[PDB]
RNA sequence: GGUGAAAUUCUUGGAUUUAUUGAAGACUAACUACUGCGAAAGCAUUUGCCAAGGACGUUUUC
């Protein structure tokens, strides 16, 4: 299970950032053949994929995936299982 | 008074189908797509065009005499998304816009178990 | 390839077919209400129970902006949404059904009510059948929050969309559009695709849009294989 | 939450929203007095006393979120024993 | 001594129900004054000495 | 049909959609879960049959 840009490798990298550069130079014969921007940009360039209410992540502790007890009191009615009822 | 005929959408990502069929569902009054609306492709997507189509199956029922239409909306199921297409509502809405008395709204989206 | 098909001279260009209209009370000509009632029911889990019983009642207040009726069971675990007589839109008591389903799916009441507006769309994507080693879900649904949040925040800059992941599901509620790009998302990160690599695709992408002529033209020949 | 709970009705008639039950225990509950199931989860108050002597019957209201047809018949419902009352105190002195 | 006319939500499954309503709830019987009552709300035993139905229409209610 | 736009394919012989019948393989939608079980693999339709366990207590030809 790869989860550090195994594919991605940084020669392909260092390609799309050449294809981009070029794309950002309008050239017609390239053609032919705070701010998120910044915050985009800097995820891109640090590597922050790799480890060390208008959207989710402005919300504190969105990193966080909340675990859950798998039982709790309720007053939700809850069917015997027929081993259960074997038994007794 | 009242005449019952079973009024089926198609509300896919891609395009839209309204389709009047008879409530034993054996005899089909009317059909058309998002794509016999509006040439493009991608406006086959487009709310106007599904409104457009709704318009159309509209008037057909009403030459039919179809006074009031049971709605069935059915997306992309199976492996692929549960969600209705953009233009699903739209031609619902196109619809109630007819005069069309609107019957029991169910969805009919196919759901596997898994895989 | 599209053979034997018709031309279309009724479609106007100048018309903006991406234009959507409001309803009115009015607006439905019969001047009668629905024949028969039509009810759409979900169930939820037991930890959503509490902060349910906290937030009902403004959810029935949203709701009575829209003439529906709601009712909320803890015996069953049920929430069901009906229509009314005084209820005069076909497709509320659907969004009423995505306001339920996203309810249920942990998304909290003032992002989930926008459900209600005619612009927002939902999409639930269940992620629990694609793997069914518990350590490899676990690290796979870490790899779209990422560290930090981050690249999930990417991903709502990739989208426009809310995204929340949740157990076995990601909730994502946005435009159409997005709502696709981040399914294709979901389900190749479930098939351990990295989410980085669909990123950078997006990325290139929305860059290629900027350019009309390089929309014009196919973007596979410029964006990187994946 | 409670300590303790002790039988304090069955179920009768979910009417107007509200559950009617026969009281099994012999001592009368307070007005507004929570009313839990036996895992001590609370499904209503106190809403109502009546009936004859021999026969108590009470009426709970249910909380929000709780409907009355989600219950059957032969349910008990459960209350704390500090919220009860000795009939005794309500009959007349000598 | 009241002469009153009870109406009932809905129809009754059975007529004879109202009359044996009716007599189970004479004897003592533990009330509530209503809110309009210028009494304090308090449970007080009251008693009922005798009771009789005499009529009941289902279609009037 | 699908795409960002596309494109390959299917067909006025009926593509697609809807309704029914027959056969084949697969799975058990929501509740549902990194707090349950299992050494791992993995594991929720009903009904039975079979064998074995986990935690607790009493202890052991120990």
């Amino acid at each position: 299970e790869d989860d550090y840009g195994e594919l991605i490798t940084d020669e392909v990298e260092n390609g799309i950032n050449q294809v981009l550069d070029a794309i950002k130079n309008n050239k017609t014969d390239k053609l032919l053949d705070v701010n998120e921007e910044n915050f985009l940009e800097e995820f891109v360039n640090q590597q922050a994929w790799i480890p060390k209410y208008n959207f989710r992540y402005e919300d504190p502790n969105a990193a966080e995936i909340i675990s859950y007890a798998r039982s709790q009191a309720t007053l939700r009615r809850s069917d015997d299982s027929s081993r259960r009822r074997k038994r007794e | 008074s009242q005449v019952f005929g079973v009024a089926r959408i198609y509300a896919s990502f891609n395009d839209t189908f309204v389709h009047v069929t008879d409530l034993s569902g054996k005899e089909t009054i009317a059909r058309v797509t998002g794509g016999m609306k509006v040439k493009a492709d991608r406006d086959e997507s487009s709310p106007y065009a599904a409104m457009l189509a709704a318009q159309d199956v509209a008037a057909k029922c009403k030459e039919v005499g179809i006074t009031a239409v049971h709605v069935k909306i059915r997306a992309t199921g199976g492996t692929r998304t549960k969600t209705p297409g953009p233009g699903g509502q739209a031609a619902l809405r196109a619809l109630a816009r007819s005069g069309l008395r609107i019957g029991r709204i169910e969805d009919v989206t196919p759901v596997p178990s898994d895989s | 390839v599209s053979t034997h098909n018709r031309d279309k001279p009724w479609d106007t260009d100048d018309i903006d077919k991406w234009k959507i209209e409001e309803f009115k009370e009015e607006d439905n000509a019969s001047g009668q209400p629905f024949a028969e009632e039509s009810s759409f029911m979900t169930l939820f889990p037991k930890y959503r129970e509490s902060y349910l019983k906290t937030i009902w009642n403004d959810v029935t207040r949203a709701l009575d902006k829209h003439n529906i009726a709601c009712v909320l069971d803890l015996v069953e675990g049920s929430m069901t949404v009906k229509t009314t007589r005084k209820t005069y839109d076909p497709a509320i008591i659907l969004k009423a059904r995505d306001l339920i389903k996203l309810l249920a799916r942990s998304v909290p009441f003032p992002q989930a009510v926008k459900i209600l507006q005619d612009d927002m769309a939902c999409d639930v994507i269940k992620i629990g059948n694609f793997v069914t080693n518990k350590e490899r879900f676990v690290k796979r649904r870490q790899r779209l929050v990422g560290p930090n949040g981050n690249t999930l925040k990417a991903l709502e800059l990739l989208t426009k969309c809310y995204i929340l992941v949740q157990g076995n599901t990601v909730s994502a509620m946005g435009p159409f559009k997005g709502l696709k790009e981040v399914r294709r998302v979901v389900e190749d990160c479930m098939k351990n695709i990295h989410p980085i690599y669909h990123i950078k695709e997006l990325m290139i992408k929305r860059e290629l849009a900027k350019r009309p002529e390089l929309a014009n033209e196919d973007w596979s020949r410029f964006l990187p294989m994946f | 939450p409670p300590d303790t709970v002790l039988e304090m009705g069955a179920f009768l008639h979910p009417c107007e929203g509200d559950i009617v039950c026969r009281s099994i225990n012999t001592k009368i509950p307070y007005f507004n007095a929570p009313i839990y199931l036996e895992n001590k989860t609370q499904v209503g108050k106190v809403d109502e006393i009546l009936g004859p002597l021999n026969e108590v019957f009470f009426t709970i209201k249910c909380g929000d979120g709780v409907q009355a047809t989600s219950f059957k018949e032969g349910d008990k419902f459960y209350i704390a024993a500090d919220k009860l009352l000795p009939i005794e105190r309500f009959l007349p002195k000598p | 001594e009241y002469v009153c006319i009870v109406r009932l939500h809905d129809a009754l499954k059975d007529e004879k129900d109202l009359g044996r309503s009716l007599e189970n709830l004479t004897g003592a019987l533990f009330q509530r004054p209503p809110l309009i009552s210028a009494v304090k709300r308090q449970l007080r035993v009251r008693t009922i000495y005798e009771s009789n139905l005499i009529e009941f229409d289902n279609k009037r209610n």
